[PDB]
């Protein structure tokens, strides 16, 4: 009926309203009641777009009465906008200025639904030259904002927009169009925003959407992949220079507020750390900033952020990185509480993982002088973590993080393919074996089992062979003979095999793995 | 309380690293197929063949120009001169020739004022900002 | 979780160094296209036809834009005509 | 009304801040301008012999202000100030049906 | 501001003179008359404010502006 009713309206269009026997409105009101259920099919929307506005009855109330609810059911097609580009033809009929305003309002509001926005984009100048009209400007500007592309920014259009701005007043629509043209080829420079009066039509547009449903580089993750794939100079040098001048200016910003600036710099350091974790190499401006700002650094000022930048450091020789960084992450390590000792042994635990990731590929990409650097890092942390339990009297919370570091030191050969199985210092292994809680005892036992596995694996493909095996057997005979108050407490909570099964069922995973040896 | 936080930041970082690895595999296959395609696709470009493509563009653009100008001869018969005052086509082409090598005069106020105010409203030509007895064709370049 | 994270990180580093190798190969292939550009800079007959293209499209971007402003202002009946339909919607 | 719209135009035509009591004086200035325009138009039309006033009776009054000249014709000034649809009705375009 | 009032201009024309027949687009042309009037007033007020070197337009500048603009704009 909807198609037949609009052909009936067309029959009214071929004759005068006085000569007609029936009302022109009532049929269109039945059509409006239909639109309240279903507005217009693509062909139906096309037809009611093309004829009802050119020259015929199309009363400025009746035409608008439709145009309010004339929106498409499926979408708008190319043939819809074609013959109504002959409605913007703007002549003896002209679809007069009130219905013209409604027309461009419809073109903005239903601009989300076009099968080919490219065809309308190729109709750019036709709407652009209609922008000279004062009544159409606030809506033609929005339409062109949704219509714009680089091929439509010819310099004569730029100077026409500037002439419109000079002749007319400063307007948010023109301001939006000019800022967008500046976003494109900058023939103009200028420094509201999708603000529509279609909010009343948006409720209708909301029903239409429901009906359709029923029928410089840090804050860019999609471009961060590009710089992840180029270790070029003109890309990591512009990045070095922005990053250094942002870690300096925003760090000087600390020296004036230090209270609210510690939430944007902290949230900027967090984005830096996230970008480094994604890109998987320490930015050359973040060790250059750490080397500058570590001696000045206190314990808690951006602790979780400074000690995540330490983890992302390019692999350097320990004789050249220890004095610059590890001599200040020990000056601070030994003078700060357990919550900085654990936040550095966690920092250097991730640093070891990052230095081993880039060293496994140095085996994949075809050593000895880089080998001695990760070995020295482990020995230095093992020196940090053996005197940390001296300052803190073998604090179990600190020992948990210490063995978390060596949790990634045992599993070097199996995991990172590096022949760098490096054992505990005696003061750490024996103070974990003689600890009082089972949650660090079984961690040490698991690390011993992983040391067994890695030494056996290193015996296969092949100093790591003589002294490491001697000290490891030293640790083995000490622990396997001792394998205990924490276990005493577990036994109080409670036939040697039954006791072992009770321990094993109570989460004793590392102990079970090492006993299975 | 800190090994639960480590496990939380481990699961969150595991999801984030899985997403990053998926996006890395995508730009791995895409980069490899782009290298394979561009290998012996744009590398097989001769300077002589490159100039031949520019000659094809010469003929295509010349035929597009002869299409636009043929339509400027056909459709502008709907316009048509009626009754010297110059024909609209001729005064428009005398605008175009003047801007073609430049001028800010272009018509020196060509006659039939409905015709000069025809090609002034739509953006075809412009008045001179100081002496408005002289015309310029909007500098479409 | 840490084992899976280590495996994912090793895969990602392998596909990062591999991607840098592939993108460096693509960039040096673009440099290889740059000497093809130098094969254009000989300028015995590429320059003249390039200048003719620039000086004739600028006439084809004028008559085109006096069709977006002449199939607009007049009594155009713009798209209700098969002839102007392929000449309106003018390609850039 | 019209004078209120005109002082709103004064805001973007003077491009420099104003005072409310000063725009109330621009109100009487606009009324005083019209008290001359309506009886200058009447006499310019009366010499023309027409009880109505036609556009060409007003380009002559434009020449009396002198802001229309041989260099800046009547059709020029409508271009620089009135909008497109507000300028379509005065100057004749050409569609073989020139307004 | 891009506006031009049809109705109030005709009402003012009828109020000041009860005997006239301002044509279909003669309202448009009297609106252009006052457009150029207000343009002249704005520019010459800028001029005489520069003469007084006042950064803000005031009563004394526009009072002198009236006796010049509305006198030459008079027919």
């Amino acid at each position: 009926e909807e198609d037949a009713l609009q052909m009936a309206v067309g029959y009214f269009e071929k004759g005068p309203i006085k000569a007609s026997q029936n009302k022109d409105k009532t049929l269109e009101k039945h059509l409006k009641t239909v639109e309240n259920v279903a507005w217009k099919n693509g062909l139906a929307s096309e037809e009611i777009d093309i004829l009802l506005n050119i020259a015929l009855s199309g009363k400025f109330g009746n035409a608008v009465n439709t145009r309010i609810l004339k929106c498409m059911i499926p979408a708008t097609v190319i043939s819809e906008d074609s013959v109504v580009k002959a409605v913007s033809w703007l002549c003896v009929g002209k679809c007069s200025g009130s219905t013209k305003v409604l027309f461009y309002r419809w073109l903005v509001a239903m601009f989300d639904f076009i099968d080919r926005k490219e065809q309308i984009n190729l109709l750019y100048g036709f709407f652009f030259a209609s922008l000279q009209d004062d009544a159409l400007c606030p809506y033609v500007c929005h339409l062109l904002y949704l219509l714009t592309k680089k091929e439509n920014v010819k310099p004569f259009r730029v100077r026409k927009l500037l002439d419109l701005q000079a002749k007319m007043g400063m307007q948010p629509h023109l301001q939006a169009l000019l800022s967008l043209y500046k976003f494109f080829a900058p023939a103009l420079i200028s420094v509201i925003y999708f603000k529509n009066s279609e909010n009343l039509w948006k409720t209708a547009l909301l029903a239409v959407k429901q009906r359709n449903r029923g029928p410089s580089v840090l804050n860019n993750s999609l471009l961060l992949h590009y710089i992840n794939c180029v270790r070029d100079e003109p890309v990591l040098l512009r990045f070095y220079y922005w990053l250094s001048q942002t870690l300096q200016e925003e760090c000087i910003w600390y020296k004036v507020n230090n209270y609210e600036h510690g939430k944007e710099f902290t949230n900027f350091l967090d984005t830096i750390i996230r970008a480094e974790c994604f890109l998987q190499e320490g930015f050359y401006s973040c060790e250059a900033f750490l080397y500058k700002s570590l001696p000045l650094w206190d314990g808690l000022c951006c602790r979780s952020q400074f000690l995540q930048l330490v983890s992302w450091i390019p692999f350097s020789s320990f004789s050249e990185v220890k004095p610059l960084l590890f001599d200040h992450l020990a000056q601070l390590f030994f003078t700060s509480t357990i919550y900085f000792k654990c936040s550095v042994l966690q920092s250097l635990k991730e640093l070891l993982q990052n230095w081993l990731l880039w060293l496994s590929m140095d085996i994949h990409m075809k050593l000895g002088g880089s080998m001695n650097s990760v070995s020295k890092l482990i020995h230095y942390v093992g020196w940090l973590s053996t005197t940390a339990m001296r300052l803190e009297s073998n604090n179990t919370f600190l020992l948990h993080f210490i063995l978390d570091f060596y949790e990634k030191v045992c599993d070097i050969y199996i995991n990172y393919n590096l022949p760098l199985v490096v054992l505990f210092p005696p003061g750490i292994f024996y103070s974990a074996l003689l600890s009082l809680d089972t949650s660090i005892l079984n961690q040490l036992c698991f690390i011993m089992h992983r040391y067994r596995k890695n030494l056996t694996a290193a015996k296969k493909n092949e100093n790591f062979s003589s002294k490491t095996y001697q000290e490891f057997n030293h640790y083995l005979t000490s622990m396997v003979g001792c394998l205990h108050p924490s276990f005493l407490s577990y036994a109080v909570s409670f036939k040697w095999s039954w006791y072992l099964d009770y321990l094993f069922s109570q989460g004793l995973q590392g102990l079970k793995l090492f006993i299975r040896s | 309380s800190t090994k639960e936080s480590k496990n939380e930041k481990l699961k969150e970082d595991l999801e984030r690293e899985q997403r990053w690895l998926d996006e890395q595999q995508q730009i791995m296959e895409s980069l490899n197929v782009l290298h394979s395609e561009l290998k012996n696709k744009v590398e097989t470009f001769s300077e002589s063949r490159i100039f031949n493509e520019l000659k094809t563009k010469m003929l295509n653009i010349k035929e597009y120009k002869e299409k636009l100008l043929s339509t400027l001869g056909e459709f502008l018969e709907d316009h048509f001169p009626l009754p010297s005052s110059v024909n609209l086509i001729t005064l428009h082409e005398m605008l175009e020739i003047l801007i073609n090598r430049l001028p800010y005069v272009k018509i020196s106020d060509s006659f039939w004022p409905p015709y000069v105010e025809l090609l002034l409203r739509n953006g075809i030509a412009l008045r001179h900002p100081e002496d408005p007895t002289r015309i310029r064709l909007e500098a479409f370049h | 979780l840490e084992e899976k994270l280590l495996d994912i990180r090793k895969k990602r580093l392998q596909l990062k160094q591999a991607s840098e190798s592939k993108l460096l190969e693509i960039q040096t292939e673009k440099n290889k296209q740059k000497i093809d550009l130098d094969s254009m800079e000989n300028s015995e007959r590429i320059k003249i036809i390039r200048q003719n293209l620039q000086m004739e499209i600028k006439i084809t971007t004028v008559i085109q834009h006096v069709f977006q402003n002449l199939i607009l202002g007049s009594k155009v009946n713009w798209a209700e005509d098969p002839a102007l339909k392929e000449i309106v919607l003018q390609l850039e | 009304a019209g004078l209120s719209h005109y002082v709103k135009l004064f805001s973007f035509y003077a491009k420099m801040p104003m005072e409310r009591k000063a725009l109330e004086m621009v109100e009487k200035c606009l009324d005083k301008y019209f008290q001359h325009l309506c009886d200058d138009l009447e006499v310019f039309a009366a010499h023309a012999g027409r009880k109505t006033v036609k556009p060409e009776d007003l380009e002559l009054l434009m020449r009396r202000q002198g802001l229309v000249t041989d260099q800046v014709s009547l059709h020029v000034l409508v271009e620089r100030h009135l909008p497109l649809e507000y300028r379509q009705l005065l100057i004749p375009c050409a569609y073989s049906g020139n307004s | 501001k891009r506006k031009a009032p049809r109705g109030f201009l005709k009402r003012v024309f009828k109020r000041k003179k009860p005997q006239l027949r301002l044509e279909k687009s003669g309202d448009l042309l009297v609106h252009l008359n006052c457009l150029l009037f207000v343009h002249r007033l704005a520019e010459e007020s800028r001029t005489n404010a520069c003469a007084s070197k006042c950064r803000v337009i005031n009563k004394e500048h526009v009072l002198a502006a009236a006796k010049v603009i509305l006198k030459k704009s008079r027919g």
